[PDB]
């Protein structure tokens, strides 16, 4: 039964035909600040239906000599949609997200993806992402084959054309700013090439989309 | 006798430590103690009463030393005009160090609560006027103007028979404690400013005085608490004594 | 619970259609779940292996160099008799390494300072070791004014003593210690200066390290202390994949981009062993 | 744990308890 | 799970990528050999670049049954079926596939479900095993794992000819390590 | 749910992803030799798991002009593990056996295969078993068409890649030596040839695993 | 509870200096005699004056030492 | 000052007094001075098998056994149980030098299969080699059987 | 602290000693024990062949 | 035995139980 998938949130849905069943990030799903972890005095907003909801980012290409490409949450969304008015009006900031990732071609196509959440990726030496330098190191020191410890799936060519995550908030402070502070990094590697034969279409375009879950919002004061 | 072993931690003095001493006089009995007045059980019980706070710390000449203590208000066109800015941080180095609060906080790294500032109008009963105080949290620049201001939480002051109005700074923060903050990385824990504007005017009729001061007092509320005691910044000797 | 290792049940052939538990699909992003008793032919097995070595108490609980300290006569760097050490634990590459295995780390310390000279002789000289919080003042001399030490504290010993050791409680006001913090600490434009500030936590600065021998005058002998680190009452969370390549700087995951090595051993051939 | 303060953190690493949940890494499939 | 680096030949900068799968195609039919390397975890080699193989550095002695996952990552025409053995120790490399057959082994068959897994049971003489290496220690060795085509890769017109697989290690629920140690490989060259 | 089929004994395993359902041999379960059948007065040996795993004897190529193959047991195994040197050391053999069949193509290739078992294989005028001359007449002067009589199952390229069945122990006696008699023989015939349009792969190899069930030996002496 | 008296007031702290020297003007003789007084460095009077009146013991510790800092048979 | 450390087998052994091995961060060590009494650890049981052997009629690998492995004529792996490594805390040479004598006293102790003592004299460890050139009764001797 | 004295006979190392050492493993684990057969529990068992 | 530590192995040897099978080594005829 886990090959079509229909997920719907706020005033959007995505649909599926071949899917490759749900991962929830750390076996916990987003909720709201409780009553004794909270520090703030003044009552929260939560927006609720204006702000959860899939948005949709930018398209990349994926070529036969790609070498991957990183993006950053929540900055992506800052100047995006409600959501980003929000963020500015406001200094602390929480909140879960599910984020799905689009990738289709045919049955003489072959290939396959690493899609991956890593939460606070410290990158050593916006909304529409970067592309990795020495993808075997993460250009951060670390080797690429033991990513799999992190909530990850794969996009096979063969079997599936998505991949869904769904990420709780993962942070040791209650709240936090969202214009100072990533709290991690979603990674699409290609670990096997692309391949195919001429005179097929050459052209097999990724495309990212998220939806935030559970936000809130305090400590208004003027946007910056 | 009995078999013992010594652990890698003897022969050293701890100024912390809780010990047993020997006592130096066997059988001795001290004089007894009269109730006196006035006894203090915790250093947070004296945290709560309000203090002269020095918002005008423009002047430095001795003459003139007791004028921080109040800033002047008078009448203008009318435009919204600013009246006085600080930061609303206890334990970095500014208006705050003329207070109570100010001075024990420097004993302590670590601090959480809501504060309390009070404003005292000490003008002529013929004079009537209304400002508007705002406190902008974190993030946010100093405002350039009072439609700027007043978007982060504030209260409008109304004189008249109560003279005195309290600006209570909720404690809105992101970490349960905040360090003292300062120039450079240690901005981290900053938590804001205070600012004062005009509302309407400063109106006044014939025959009386054009000035008038004003006088702040600040406090913190019941739910204030410090931690982990330091050493003070200041050294007040200069040589043996 | 898990005291021990599990067990192995009895099994037998089976040949029947409908069931697979060999193939998978792993493209879900799940771990296997076929075991030996239903791949193979297995007997009975009771296993009694303790598990109690692997916890993260058993992992941790192990000193450890962190610091290093040098108290030259003659010499560019403390030649005054006085020394300054910001508390950090990235200095070494052992420690280090296993300490970032995971991102957020909360427990208790157990320090050890052991002193001798140079050459390791040990001579009668007596120091103070004196712990500055964030915010007090910092001495900058032998015979300066703040090691009255009137609220900070301090301890004095020899070096013909036993090593000194305290204990140390959890001083952060976050909920935990974390040693990756992607992001910048101040509200600032960040247009090439706040770099230098990338990564930098103050959740982690917990303080500063003071020394000093006890005395007016110069000393007569060169000292070196050395400062071990012990954890206890030790919980973390979400681990991370583990280091690879050298280290460059402290607190900073930057890596030799010229000199790239893989993680392990190569060979010739992939036919041949 | 043995401790002879008044304060805990200042007391042994003592015996944890021998507990694993394997499943929220492993399989964290809905 | 974690990506095994089966194919740890390329040393160069530029081709550091390509040590994480294996390439597969058509032969002739006369079941020839894919890849072998040996199943020690603790022993510098293809398990050096999993979790499993830098934590294992950490502790002198293990004991427990492995387990190891083939990926398939081909187009959706092409089919064939491999043979994995597992040889115990004591036997040396097999010459071909008629000698390599008579260990336990696993029959892979392409299809819907494009992954399988090799179970490699514990079998060994004592309760625990130190880590193997050249010499003496050369006691503990667990054995090898060999790879062998079956029939074929067949694929039809207009479809790539190359395919390749990824291979994924584990432990077991009855994997345990004892007597702590300290890591062989230190990362720094002098002061940081 | 008769599509996917793992079958494991002894130490091996085989997997498949298109199966035919499974063809029991006259619809009887191998079996031991029961008190009142048995005629030796010797206790037999019974190794068990040492000799019940499946085996891979050899490849075989399927042409385009193929006529078909032949094997005799338990003649292939004479040679081969375990079951080979107990049985040059025993003279009294009885067992079951389980055969698998694989041979696997593409969608755009086509032809059919017929998989049987035929007991007491006389033939008119190894482990590699031989290739029959006159297909027609079986070599033995029966037909063909008539073989379906015997447990027999297809390999429909189009269907299938896979065909399984179980043969209990035929024979008049008890117990009979395996190295001077032969109770069956299996034969593959192509009845609809290979086809394909040049530039598919033009090599489609047939492989032959096997596992005894059941085994029982007894009568030790030298090894003959 | 960090915040009590006597968790304020219970850290040691430095409230005198004797010197004993060889050649000097000071006590050139071996013996010396101090006032018992707080009042002679500023870090523990600043702390101590905060209040009017105090009742409480005390625990002294004398540490002593050449003038370079090194132990000698004394 | 000193510092004893235990390398467990597959740990990387120092190869100078300043080697970076010597941080100890897993494995157990310990620092002591010549002044102080002297140092003592309690050990436990730390072999694969059942029981420590004293003697191994085979050999440790698979191998052809020509003549290079009869070198490893019974080297038994389950008794090799690491390295011990001792060094001057410091980074110039030290003023003395130094003699260790390690002292090994055995409890909960069991025993199994004895067999009969030993004869002749040692010759190298982990062998029973003896000199066949000079060969000893076991006791002593007299001149005639039927005189004390 | 507690107040004590110390006998003169501290600091010696005495072979035939009983005394608690502090380990240096801590939370191991020994192997588990097999049945083998011939054990001995006295020198006297065997003093008598 | 006398424990001051949380491993067993640390103890003192303690006082043994004295039993003797002399019919294993000296009369094992069946
Ligand atoms: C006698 C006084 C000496 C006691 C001084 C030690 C107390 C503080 C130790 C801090 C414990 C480690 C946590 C520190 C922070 C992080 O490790 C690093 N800053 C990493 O960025
Ligand atoms: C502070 C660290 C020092 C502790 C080092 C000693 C621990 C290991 C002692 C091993 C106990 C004896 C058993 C060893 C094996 C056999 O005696 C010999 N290899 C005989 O072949």
């Amino acid at each position: 039964s886990d090959r079509v998938a229909q997920l719907t949130i706020g005033n959007s849905t995505i649909t599926t035909q071949e899917a490759a069943n749900i991962i929830v990030g750390y076996g916990e799903w987003p909720s709201y600040c409780s009553d004794s972890d909270a520090t703030a005095v003044d009552k929260p907003t939560r927006p609720d239906v204006s702000v959860n909801r899939f948005y949709t980012l930018d398209t990349k290409l994926w070529e036969k000599s790609s070498k991957g490409w990183y993006w950053k949450f929540p900055d992506v969304l800052t100047e995006t949609g409600v959501f980003g008015q929000n963020a500015q009006f406001h200094y602390l900031y929480r909140s879960g997200f599910c984020i799905h990732v689009q990738c289709n071609a045919s049955k003489f196509h072959q290939g396959a993806l690493l899609v991956a959440v890593l939460p606070e990726y410290v990158i050593g030496t916006g909304a529409d992402g970067f592309e990795l330098q020495h993808p075997y190191v993460l250009d951060a020191g670390i080797p690429i084959s033991q990513l799999t410890v992190c909530p990850h799936q794969w996009i096979n060519l063969r079997t599936n054309n998505c991949a869904t995550i769904i990420v709780p908030y993962i942070n040791a402070l209650p709240f936090d700013s969202a214009l100072n502070h990533c709290n991690f990094g979603l990674l699409v590697v290609p670990i096997s090439p692309l391949d195919y034969d001429q005179g097929a279409t050459p052209v097999i375009p990724i495309t990212i989309t998220l939806a935030p879950m559970c936000s809130e919002f305090a400590g208004l004061r003027q946007a910056v | 006798g009995f078999p013992t072993e010594l652990k890698p931690g003897t022969n050293q003095f701890l100024t912390t430590d809780d010990g047993v001493s020997a006592p130096i006089l066997p059988n001795f009995h001290p004089t007894p103690c009269i109730h006196i007045p006035g006894e203090v059980r915790n250093l947070l019980e004296l945290c709560q009463v309000e203090t002269i706070l020095e918002v005008n710390n423009v002047p430095t000449n001795a003459t003139s030393l007791m004028e921080r203590l109040r800033f002047p208000v008078s009448a203008q066109a009318g435009k919204g005009e600013l009246c006085a800015v600080f930061r609303a941080d206890p334990g970095r180095n500014g208006p705050w160090q003329s207070t109570l609060l100010g001075q024990l906080c420097g004993y302590y790294t670590q601090w959480s609560g809501s504060l309390e500032v009070t404003f005292m109008f000490t003008g002529s009963f013929m004079a009537t006027g209304k400002m508007l105080i705002a406190y902008t949290p974190p993030g946010g620049p100093l405002p350039k103007d009072r439609a700027t201001a007043m978007l982060g939480t504030h209260v409008i002051w109304d004189f008249g028979l109560q003279s005195s109005v309290t600006l209570v700074i909720p404690w809105i923060s992101n970490t349960h404690y905040r360090a003292h903050a300062r120039d450079g990385v240690f901005d981290y824990y900053t938590t804001g400013l205070v600012s004062i504007w005009y509302q309407t005017n400063y109106v006044v009729p014939i025959g009386a005085p054009n000035t008038a001061y004003i006088i702040a007092l600040a406090a913190a509320q019941k739910n204030f608490t410090m931690k982990l005691c330091k050493d003070a910044s200041d050294i007040l000797q200069t040589g043996t004594i | 619970p898990a005291p021990t290792g599990q067990d192995t049940q009895v099994s037998s052939h089976r040949l029947d259609t409908g069931k697979v538990p060999a193939l998978q699909a792993a493209e879900i992003g799940a771990s296997s779940n076929a075991s030996d008793e239903s791949m193979i032919e297995t007997r009975c097995v009771l296993n009694s292996h303790s598990t109690a070595e692997t916890t993260l108490d058993s992992f941790f609980s192990r000193a450890g160099l962190v610091g290093e300290i040098d108290l030259p006569l003659k010499g560019t760097t403390n030649p005054n008799g006085y020394a300054n050490w910001d508390i950090d634990i990235t200095g070494y590459a052992q420690m280090r390494r296993k300490v970032e295995l995971f991102t957020y780390m909360r427990f208790d310390a157990e320090f050890t300072f052991v002193a001798c000279t140079p050459t390791g002789e040990v001579v009668p000289q007596l120091l103070q070791y004196m712990f500055v919080p964030p915010g007090a003042p910092k001495p900058d001399s032998r015979e300066s004014l703040a090691w009255q030490t009137a609220t900070n504290p301090s301890v004095f010993v020899k070096l013909s003593d036993p090593p000194a050791q305290v204990s140390v409680p959890f001083m952060s006001p976050a909920s935990a210690y974390q040693w990756f913090y992607d992001g910048y600490p101040t509200f600032g434009e960040h247009k090439q200066e706040k770099d230098l500030e990338y990564g930098a936590c103050p959740n982690n600065m917990m303080g500063t390290f003071s020394v000093r021998t006890v005395g007016t005058s110069k000393s007569k002998y060169p000292l070196v202390v050395r400062i071990y680190m012990r954890m206890k009452h030790v919980r973390a969370w979400i681990p991370r994949p583990m280091r690879n390549q050298n280290y460059l700087f402290k607190a900073n995951p930057n890596y030799a981009g010229n000199s790239i090595k893989p993680t392990g051993t190569s060979r010739t051939a992939i036919t041949t062993l | 744990t043995i401790n002879y303060y008044k304060d805990s953190y200042a007391a042994t690493a003592g015996k944890q308890s021998l507990k694993q949940d394997p499943d929220k890494f492993a399989n964290p499939v809905k």
